[PDB]
This record gives C-alpha cells, structure tokens and sequence, in this order.
RNA sequence: CACGGACCAAGGAGUCUAACGUCUAUGCGAGUGUUUGGGUGUAAAACCCAUACGCGUAAUGAAAGUGAACGUAGGUUGGGGCCUCGCAAGAGGUGCACAAUCGACCGAUCCUGAUGUCUUCGGAUGGAUUUGAGUAAGAGCAUAGCUGUUGGGACCCGAAAG
RNA sequence: AUAUUGGCGAGAGACCGAUAGCGAACAAGUACAGUGAUGGAAAGAUGAAAAGAACUUUGAAAAGAGAGUGAAAAAGUACGUGAAAUUGUUGAAAGGGAAGGGCAUUUGAUCAGACA
C-alpha cells in the first residue's frame, strides 16, 4: 500500500502493542503522594534535611 | 437548452472576507471596504485584499527588508506599509528613521524602530493620516523560502528534495540517485 | 492619566481612594481565543472511560 | 470532534463515499511497504529516488558527541553579547578595551564566515575556525583565541 | 503587578500584555474624521431607483 | 475470458477538456545544448558588457 | 423466468491512537515548546518555574574533512503599488512579491600546483558541456480543525485451514 | 524512587441505564445441555400506605354483576406509562381477474381564518 508523494513512516506497531499501553493518568496523583513522603521523610528525619 | 463555452455556476477563487473570526480584524475589513469603495485611488484597493491572506499567503517582512526599500532612491522619506508581522533582524547594526504601519510588531522590531527615532504605526492611523496612500510603499515578504514549497513538483530530474523523515547517510541516497548504483533520477 | 477607578466601602459609601486603572483592563478583547483556549482548557479536567 | 467529519455527512448514502465499484476492501495494495520493487515501482521512483541499495563505510558504535559542533556565522556572533552591554562596545570601540565572546559558553563549536560583522574589534574564543572566518575577524581588528 | 504595566513589567518571566492591532474601536469614529470624509467621494442614495 | 485491449475512443476528447495548452514560452529561453564555445564567451561578452558601463555609469 | 426481502419493534457499520503530508485559524517569532519534574492549591483543575532537551536558524561528501558578499547581496526582460509632469490620455522615476534567464559564493568529483618545507608534507592560485535535497537581509516552533496515508481487530459480517 | 485487570478498604466521572453495563441490577456460574473437558441463559417497576375487594346475588367452580378501598382500578399481585405488527366490535365509504400512486375537478365529512 504505497500511494502519492509522502514521507515513508517506520511505526512499529507489528507486534500485540494494546497489551503494554501504560497511560498516565496519575501524573498529579502520584505528585501528591510524592510530596507527602517528602513532608513525611522531613518530619521523621529530625532537622536533618 | 444553453451551449456552454464554459463552467457554469462557478466562483471566482478569491477571498471576497478572511476566514479569521479575529474581531479587531474585521474592524478594518470595514474600515478598508469602505475606503476601497469610496476613495477612488488604488492603494486602498490593495490594502483591502491583503487583509484577506491566509498565514502561509502573509510571511513576515523583516526590519532589515524595510531598510533596503529605504535604501531605494527617493524612498527615504515614504512610509513603508506592512500587512503582516514586522519581525527583528539584528544582523543589520543601522537603522533609519522613517516610519512603519503593520498589522503585528514583533516586541524586538518595536524597540528597534522606536529605538532610532523612527514610529510603529497601525494600519488604521495609516489610514487617518493617508487615506488615499499618499507617498507609501507596500512591501511583501518572500513566499517561496517557506520549507514545505521546497518539496512542490517531486519528480524525476526537477531536483525538488524529497519529502523524507531522516537526512543522512542509509536514507535514499543510493539506487536511482547515483551512477553507481543502478541509475541516477 | 488613567480613568481613576473610585473606592467602595462595605456599607456603602464611596471615599476620596481612587486608583488607576492596572492597564490588564486596556488589553484587546478576543472572543475567538478566549472560546479556543476555554475550548481546550474545560477538556483538563476529566476522567478516561471505556468498556471492559 | 465527530459532527464535523464527513462521515456524518454520508449518512444515508450506501457506499460511504468508497465507489460502488472498487468497493472499499481490506488491503489492496498488501501491508505497508510490500510491492516496493514490483507493483508499486513507479511509486518508488519519482518521490522516492534512492531508497534501495547500500552506500558508503558502516560505524560501529557510533556516539553523537564526538560530532557535536554547532556553528555560529559571523552573520550574528555580535548577539552573544548583553544586548544592555552591547551599544557600549558598539560605539567607543577602540583596542586595549575589546569584548571576549566566549563562544563554547553560548554552544557553540565552531565560527563560520557568513557575513559582515562591524569594524569593532573582538576578541572571540573558538574551539574551531573556517579559513574565512578569521580573515573577516581579524580585518576587523580582532583575533581568535583558540580553546579546548 | 501580576500582569505588568507599560512602567512595572511582568512578575510573570518573560511576559508582556498584547498589543492592538487597531487603535480605536469605534469604526464609524474614524469613517467619519475630516481627512476621510475629504478624500471620499459623495454618497450615492442607499438605495437605487429601479430602472426599466 | 478474454477482456477489450485498446481503444482510442474517449482520448481526444478527454484531451480538449483542459484542452491542449501552449509553451508559456517566455523570453530569454534557457540556454540548455547550446554550443558551450559560444556559450564560454557570451559569458564574457556580458561580463565585460556590464563592466563596460561600470566605467561609465559612477 | 438474476440475488436478498412475510410483517413489526428495538439494536446495527469509516471509530480511537502512534507517527506524518497539504490546507486554515491562533500566540510569539530567529526563535519556539510551562505540565519528565519542582513550587503551590478552594486539590486529578487552576496558578507559577530552574535545568536541560527536541525541532529551527548551514549546507555537502561514503568518509577523513571543509563551510557561503568582486558589487548599494549583482545584471537583463516583465511586474502590483507609490512618486514627478501633464487638462486629461499617457509617458517617465522607483520598483515588493513572483516567473524567466546569465552570473558571484560554499561543499563533492576530475585538472592545474604558488611563496614555501622535518623532502613529501603543505595547497596558494586558476579552471571545467560536471554534481547537491545549498547561499544570495532569516521563517520556523507549538496547539487546534478539516481531508489524506501507514501500523494496529481497523467501516461491518464471513472462510477451507494452522 | 518502580510494577500491579488478584486481595482488603476507600473516594470519584462529559461512562452504560435493564436487547445497554460484567456472563450475572433478581435464590447467576444460577436453571438447563453433555460421558466428559466444557457450554450457560431468561428474569427490574401496584400504591404514600395492602387499605390485596367484607357483604349481596346467578354459577359446580373460575369469575361475572353490584357495593366497597384509593388521589386514580383508564393502578386488581396477568399489576407505572402500555407503542407497532396483529385482532374482535361498532360506525363510514368502496368493490366486474389484484391492491396501492401522480395531475385535475365534482360529490360527500371536516377545518380555521376572516370579516365585520
């Protein structure tokens, strides 16, 4: 299936790829519980910083 | 019935308003309508259709274009009209007075211009101060230098540049396009 | 000069305090753009949905 | 948005704008690339000028720092300085005081000969130079130090 | 101070507020001036007799 | 099943629809195949040419 | 006197995405992209931001490598527009973009081969019916939309098989 | 720091709304089929409240017919609304080997608007 004038395109899709989608939908999820273990860590650790 | 010599029912192929929904655009689509249509000199007549290019139709016109059309004999005292984006170019290190009216500055074309004495105009105060266009210069910018244009009319032997992803060694350098192997073009 | 904005109390009663106006409120006004970018921006807020 | 596509505009007709005759089929013209040298030839040719065979020597390993020399022409090279500083040395330019643009602080790798600087001179540190380059510099009433 | 001025500038890094592309806003302001209405030509009725 | 091979029918008329444009010749035609000796001095016969008035024209 | 359809209701077919081409709108513009992350918050939003990094601004050879002004960034034909004269008609001056065309500049290939030298290194100069996806006062980056393509179950349903 | 379609406990959505959403909103891996591995459904809704029809009569009874309950049985445990195919009754019109359609007007039934 070659048509027209278009830049040749290298996808790699060949393989069963639905499998290893990972999405992020907790990137400001996983940022609250991020900062919360450093406020954590800061208290548990004494004025160590 | 009717024998046509050509198409019937069919438009002109023009922009007769842009396709922006910019509000503050269409202010001088209806200031330049009306002087277009009532002012009788040509240079309103041009302002008007230059309201309606598209982006890829409008390329900028840099500050240092401006000073060559000054450079130009007797054109040292005009006022340069841009209907367009001004942009900067420092790799000139003078600029004249002058004037200019454009659409957009650029923040780094407006000092430039402010910076020697010269003024930043729009087009509605250009259209105050010279209704009919006395003593002005219209200047477009290049439309061929853009990077898609470079691609129009691949083919054999026009050495048009192929639309490609990657440029380097391994990437449609080798059969058909030198001697060796096979062919070239 | 700005236009001088007048001061409100809260019975009430405006006051000899008069400010400028802070030149946000001289920027253009583009429906377009804020339709766009309200558009895109009310999208950011979402949670995904889909079949089992 | 999907009111805006055309199929939503097709509603209603049988063929869904894929021709009554040719149908619309699975894969006509094989997966991807396939056909390349035999059916779809002349596709290949003319847009595509050069994509079989082999040219020159492989690299084994090849890292892209070895190779990393941007370049600056002297086209600007008067920009890596403060533009507040820079009307400074623009006027009053005279040796003994001169400007040093250091020009692997900014990324660059190498000086180019574009075109044009002014008359000031300029001290430019380089790691590399072009034969043209420094003529113009150094005309100029500078010279290029070279660093590592 | 958020959004700048022409004298304090931004808080917000490397931020200025938009520029007009057209002065002022009230079209038929300017259509009517002096030097518009000395360069146009006269009006015609608004509406045209029909002829024939 | 053999099937219909050539014809010419349809053709000239497809052909007329744009209808058979011209050169668009313009002046000054490209300079391609010709004699590359008298192409070498028409090179300098112009470059000489424009100098010519360069001593003139100051 | 080809195939499907007794009838009715309800379901029922060009979608999403990753990577791109053209086109259009928008912000800035020799740049552009805040969201991998950090600060913050009325808490998956909104708001603010350091470092890099990606494309772009430099091309060309397999490579080692080298790298863009003889000149108002050139000349000639044509060009919207503007300026001068004239009652006007028209002629003259200037001419952006753009089309043609001949030059100058950088790289590659073949030819020449200077003042010079660790005596075989260096490569000045000068060429050429040669070649490049080049220079010649930057235009690209980001998001959005239509249409098109490639991979994916891929507009829907359907094999004999393995 | 990272991973997680299981487990436990929680909060949410521009998600589906009973032929949809899980196969399963219900005593659903249930009833059922098979020698077995395995296969695998259908099925939500009276009302605010059972107040779910005492009592009378015909009938062997089911029910009917009255009364009765209720805001309403044009809500009677076949139960919210109750469409279409399809059917029974009444009324109207039509009919010489189909029926049905378009243009036109007569006849019959209906309809406003308008005027005044």
């Amino acid at each position: 299936a070659i048509s027209k004038n278009l830049p040749i395109l290298k996808n790699h899709f060949r393989k069963h790829w639905q499998e290893r989608v990972k999405v992020h939908f907790d990137q400001a999820g996983k940022k609250v519980s991020r900062r919360n273990a450093r406020a954590t860590r800061a208290a548990k650790i004494a004025p160590r910083p | 019935g009717i024998d046509h010599t050509s198409k019937q029912h069919k438009r002109s192929g023009h922009r007769t308003a842009p396709k922006s929904d910019n509000v503050y655009l269409k202010l001088l689509v209806k200031l330049y309508t009306f002087l277009a249509r009532r002012t009788d000199a040509p240079f309103n007549k041009v302002v008007l259709k230059a309201l309606f290019l598209s982006k890829i139709n409008r390329p900028p016109v840099s500050v240092s274009r401006i000073a060559r059309a000054l450079k130009q004999e007797g054109a040292a005292n005009k006022t340069v009209v841009v209907v367009g984006t001004v942009t900067d170019d420092a790799r000139i290190f003078e600029f004249p007075k002058t004037t200019v009216a454009a659409l957009r500055f650029t923040a780094g074309a407006r000092a430039k211009i402010v910076k020697a004495g010269g003024e930043c105009i729009t087009l509605d105060q250009l259209a105050v101060r010279a209704p009919k266009g006395q003593n002005t210069l219209i200047l477009r910018g290049p439309r061929n230098s853009r990077e898609a244009v470079r691609h129009f009319g691949m083919g054999p032997h026009k050495g048009k540049a192929p639309r490609i992803l990657s440029t380097g060694r391994k990437f449609e350098r080798a059969r058909g396009r030198r001697r060796s192997k096979g062919f070239k073009v | 000069s700005r236009p001088q904005v007048t001061v409100h109390s809260l019975t009430g009663e405006a006051t000899a305090n008069a400010l400028p106006l802070p030149a946000v409120f001289s920027a253009p006004i583009r429906p377009d753009i804020v339709h766009t970018v309200f558009t895109s921006v009310n999208k950011n807020k979402r949670q995904a949905y889909a079949v089992s | 948005p999907s009111r805006f596509t055309k199929t939503r505009k097709h509603r209603g007709h049988v063929s869904a704008g894929k021709g009554r005759i040719g149908k619309h089929r699975k894969h006509p013209g094989g997966r991807g690339m396939a056909g390349g040298q035999h059916h779809h030839r002349i596709n290949m040719d003319k847009y595509h000028p050069g994509y079989f065979g082999k040219v020159g020597m492989r690299y084994f390993h090849k890292q892209q720092a070895h190779f990393w020399k941007p370049v600056l022409n002297l086209d600007k090279l008067w920009t890596l300085i403060p533009e507040d500083k820079r009307d400074q040395y623009l006027k009053s330019a005279s040796k003994e005081t001169a400007p040093v643009i250091d020009t692997l602080a900014a990324g660059y790798g190498k000086i180019l000969g574009k075109g044009r600087i002014p008359n000031v001179p300029v001290i430019v540190k380089a790691r590399f130079v072009s034969k043209l380059a420094e003529e113009k510099i150094r005309a100029a009433g500078g010279v290029v130090e070279l660093i590592a | 101070q958020v959004w700048g001025s022409e004298t304090v500038a931004s808080s917000k890094v490397g931020y200025t507020l938009p520029s007009h592309i057209i002065s002022t806003s009230d079209v038929t302001r300017i259509i009517n001036s002096s030097e518009i209405q000395s360069a146009i030509r006269p009006a015609g009725q608004a509406t045209q007799k029909r002829t024939h | 099943a053999k099937s219909k091979n050539h014809t010419a029918h349809n053709q000239t008329r497809k052909a007329h629809r744009n209808g058979i444009k011209k050169p668009k010749t313009y002046k000054y035609p490209s300079l391609k195949g010709v004699d590359p000796k008298f192409r070498r001095n028409h090179k300098h016969a112009l470059h000489g040419t424009a100098k010519a008035l360069a001593a003139a024209k100051k």
